[PDB]
RNA sequence: AGAACUGGCGAUGCGGGAUGAACCGAACGUAGAGUUAAGGUGCCGGAAUACACGCUCAUCAGACACCACAAAAGGUGUUAGUUCAUCUAGACAGCCGGACGGUGGCCAUGGAAGUCGGAAUCCGCUAAGGAGUGUGUAACAACUCACCGGCCGAAUGAACUA
RNA sequence: AGCGAAACCACAGCCAAGGGAACGGGCUUGGCAGAAUCAGCGGGGGCUUGUGGCAGUCAAGCGUUCAUAGCGACAUUGCUCGGCUCUUCCUAUCAUACCGAAGCAGAAUUCGGUAAGCGUUGGAUUGUUCACCCACUAAUAGGGAACGUGAGCUCCCUACUGAU
């Protein structure tokens, strides 16, 4: 007896468990021979409307992702387990996010598209932000005093316990109004984020951190070459 | 004295420094507080908690069923 | 189940020396000393590198294997209150009356003066832990500061700054009035 | 406080009653 | 909610007359238990039958609890007009009461009452939430029509409040009858 | 409750059940010696503070006696089982990230964007995202788990039975 | 200071519990108990509780086989001849004590928790009392101790208060 009682749920969704995994390991199994090029991406963190925009840019090319270990037994492992010929050497260089992608197209055409594709997002934990965030000695406002206060909304009441617990920073409520005693700075250029110091960030809605894709490792099918190459 | 006395003052000075804090480990000390209840509690106050938790139990046995049969539909 | 042979770990930093005869175990680091007796639980301690400890647990039932985790932490708690410190600090809040907390050295013992509080006459004297050292937060309107050595010095003296400001046969919602603790944190910030 | 003592009307009152039982799952 | 409450007042009643002059002709003690659990029974499956009123009653509670106590005969004065014109913005300063000023349709659904004193006189002024039927709109069209008061409606000659001069025009000849 | 049958007491002591009409043994000349019955062997009490395996903590445990009544259940007490399911294709727990596009679906209406409601609960994208499980808002936001995925490195969870 | 009966007399007379049978006074297990004696009172001789019964959508399991021999838990659908003093104990608390909850602003209220420490009134009715109302107060709670105090009402033994 004594045990933690998990939340009893009702949610419309169901467990995939290994229904899901064994339609991924014939999926990539299937699209090693009707493609050509393939290479695998180390996409460090994805907004799913920036996951889409790549998508809807080619409907030829496939896009495969799931578990790592999925993609690591799909292809292979070692020199006995392979699917096909030197396909475990791709799959060792791999050990970030799992992502990968199947093409039929050029070489030169891919490279150039995802070297110059950079996109805004908000910034991450563990990861550097280039601006000297501070908020105004008065009432916070939505952008966090960066735009002028004429265009912008002042915060909502209710949000106000959450920034002193999470947030940390030192908030008293007048009339409806966040307001905190002194001008507050949360972080500094060239300096490594925190969990809190990414979160205030991204409470305030500023997108100061640069999104760009990288891939690492290349092969071709009927050459079985393994071509490594280091973008950002 | 208003219409919304209380309310306003939410929305004007908040609940407490600390409301959430006592709120959510009264929630977490629930389930031990339970079981120290439906242990302790002898006589009349007890043959009244257990019969409290039973019609709990079922109307939970209803509520997991009748959400489990209709996921088909 | 009855376990065999049930042992936990505890990593000891750099700074810090711990000894431990019978149950009784002493943390000697850069911030001073802490002793704390464990008679009362009743594990093994085992030395093995300078740098780790084990206490391990024989023939345990689940009570008293439960009782060999809340050791290691009541050594980790001892060992991260100096080589950290543990700093609490405490806002007070009001609708009218504002409070006026002081300190007083009346017969040497270091009191807490609670004053006007919710419009009182009554002044609520509260006793300061030995170890613990208060301050008030410069910059800061009407908040104070707990930083000691001690896990228990710091958080039940916290505590007992809290609970001798209750609102008596009043409103939760309507009155705001009282300390509260603010932060929970460390003496450095590491 | 209750008692630990069972009396002989009683101890010899439930001999009588689980003879009771007896010629009840018969029936 | 007034008369199934005075139904069932007078049906505990009932079951209180009959069941004890059941009672007093119970011989055996089985027989005098049982009609004590059916006189309960009887009494309690009333009780069970009005959770659907005794909910309701319980909100009504709550909210004529917080209800405004105004005098019809006391030296009253309504103010009224379209919703975020000022009229907020005019109870604030005149008198002692909060009123919340916000840039939004119906910001105050209920009547705002605001004590004040002139010429060593009592008086009061009443504020109303905002008219075009609705239920916040027939608060505040029965508000005029029925109090001894002068009415004080607003307008606005700027681009403010969101609402036309021209909508404050048909406003005030549609609602005449009553004014 | 009534009928039949067979015992026990009645005319009957003796050991045991702390004590007793109905239970356990055992039907008696006077003794010695031995062995036992039923019941016991912490002390009151003659007799193992014996050995062996487990189980149990009780805020008035238990030694309660065809385990019969209050008993059908309750308990984040505890020990064992039974039957379903995940499990180095990395599970359970846990901070971290995504949690989307027609779409702010449609009637209801000052105001409904998943979340005051009514009837459908579609489709596309994918690793996975419920026309939505809650907090919150005038309405939005932000948060949320459910469903994935990464960081970690093994056994874990559910319904029950005793 | 003298004189000096009788009635009466198996035997003694401490509590508590158990001793099956309106039987405890000797028995069993306890608490206990110091010689000797005088003066008071009016002193004695595993029952039950809180949510009716009837028909039913119910719906875990058990029913020789197992929902259709059929029962079936909490729920929800239908009709509907007594009462005035003085002791003691019980908690199931009416007040007082401290809390917990409430759109509980304040004052007051309601519900609930620990608690029996300390408190709990006065007037018109009696053809059989088998009804109640405003007056105060913090509140005017319910009960037990069987023929409780009907040998207080319309020269048998000893507990106890004290004394040598």
């Amino acid at each position: 007896r004594s045990k933690r009682s998990k939340l009893v749920t009702l949610a419309q969704t169901d467990k995939k468990g290994r229904e899901n995994k064994e339609r991924i390991f014939d999926e990539v199994r299937e699209a090693l021979d009707t493609y050509r090029y393939v290479w695998v991406l180390h996409l460090d963190d994805v907004r799913t409307p920036v996951l889409q925009e790549i998508r809807t840019s080619w409907a030829g090319s496939k896009l495969i992702m799931g578990k790592r270990k999925v993609l690591q037994k799909a292809l292979g492992e070692k020199r006995e387990e392979e699917y096909k010929e030197n396909l475990y050497q791709l799959s060792k260089l791999c050990s970030g996010v799992t992502g990968l992608l199947f093409t039929d197209e050029d070489v030169n055409t891919v490279k150039e598209y995802f070297k110059s594709y950079v996109r805004s997002d908000y910034s991450r934990p563990n990861t550097k932000a280039p601006l000297t965030f501070t908020i105004p000695e008065g009432i916070v406002y939505s952008r966090g005093g960066q735009i002028p206060a004429e265009e912008d909304v002042p915060m909502i009441h209710s949000l106000e316990p959450t920034m002193r617990n999470k947030f940390e920073i030192p908030t008293k409520i007048k009339a409806g109004k966040i307001t905190i005693d002194s001008p507050y700075l949360v972080c500094t250029e060239g300096e490594k984020l925190d969990v809190r110091q990414a979160l205030i960030l991204k409470q305030f809605g500023i997108a100061a951190s640069e999104f760009k894709v990288k891939v690492s490792a290349y092969y071709d099918n009927d050459s079985s070459t393994v071509e490594s190459t280091n973008i950002n | 004295p208003q219409n919304d006395y209380i309310e306003r003052h939410i929305k004007q000075h908040g609940k407490r420094l600390d409301h959430e804090e006592r709120k959510r480990k009264r929630e977490a000390r629930e389930s031990h507080k339970i079981s120290e209840r439906a242990q302790k509690l002898t006589g009349w106050k007890g043959k009244q908690f257990a019969k409290k938790r039973y019609a709990e139990k079922v109307s939970m046995r209803k509520k997991i069923k009748a959400h489990e049969q209709s996921k088909v539909k | 189940m009855k376990y065999i042979q049930t042992e936990q770990q505890i990593e000891v930093p750099e700074g810090v020396t711990v000894s431990i005869k019978s149950r009784i175990v002493k943390v000697v680091g850069p911030r001073g000393t802490l002793t704390k007796n464990l008679k009362h639980i009743d594990v093994t301690f085992t030395k093995v590198n300078n740098q780790l400890i084990k206490v391990a647990v024989h023939n345990g039932g689940r009570k008293h294997v439960a009782a060999l985790r809340t050791v290691k932490s009541l050594v980790d708690n001892m060992i991260t209150g100096v080589t950290k410190g543990y700093k609490y600090k405490m806002r007070y809040v009001y609708a009218h009356f504002p409070i006026n907390v002081n300190i007083v050295e009346k017969d040497g013992a270091k009191f807490i003066e609670v004053r006007n509080f919710l419009g009182d006459k009554k002044i609520r004297n509260v006793p300061v832990r030995d170890g613990v050292t208060i301050e008030f937060s410069t910059n800061v309107k009407d908040e104070i500061v707990l930083s000691g050595n001690s896990v228990e010095d710091v958080s039940q003296n916290a505590a007992d700054l809290q609970q001798i400001c209750r609102v008596r046969n009043k409103d939760i919602r309507k009155f705001l009035d009282g300390i509260y603790v603010s932060h929970k944190g460390f003496i450095t910030e590491d | 406080r209750q008692s630990r003592r069972t009396s002989t009307k009683l101890k010899e009152g439930i001999k009588k009653k689980a003879s009771a039982h007896r010629k009840k799952e018969k029936k | 909610s007034l008369a199934a409450i005075s139904r069932a007042k007078s049906l505990v009643e009932q079951v209180a007359r009959d069941y004890v002059r059941l009672l007093k002709f119970g011989q055996s003690l089985f027989q005098c238990k049982q009609l004590k659990r059916a006189a309960l029974g009887r009494m309690a499956t009333i009780v069970k039958k009005l959770r659907d009123p005794l909910a309701y009653l319980e909100q009504v509670r709550q909210h004529i609890g917080r209800l405004p106590s105004i005098d019809p005969n006391t030296r009253t004065l309504l103010i009224c007009g379209y919703p975020n014109v000022g009229k907020s913005s005019f109870l604030r300063c005149i008198t002692k009461s909060d009123v919340d000023v916000q840039p939004y349709a119906f910001t105050t659904k209920s009547l705002y009452v605001g004590h004040f004193d002139y010429k060593y006189l009592r008086f009061q002024a009443i504020d109303t939430p905002g008219i075009l039927m609705n239920n916040i709109e027939m608060q505040s069209i029965y508000a005029i029509a029925h109090l001894r008061s002068c009415v004080l409606y607003f307008m606005d000659l700027s681009e403010q409040c969101g609402f036309t001069i021209e909508a404050q025009v048909k406003l005030f000849h549609s609602i005449k009858p009553l004014f």
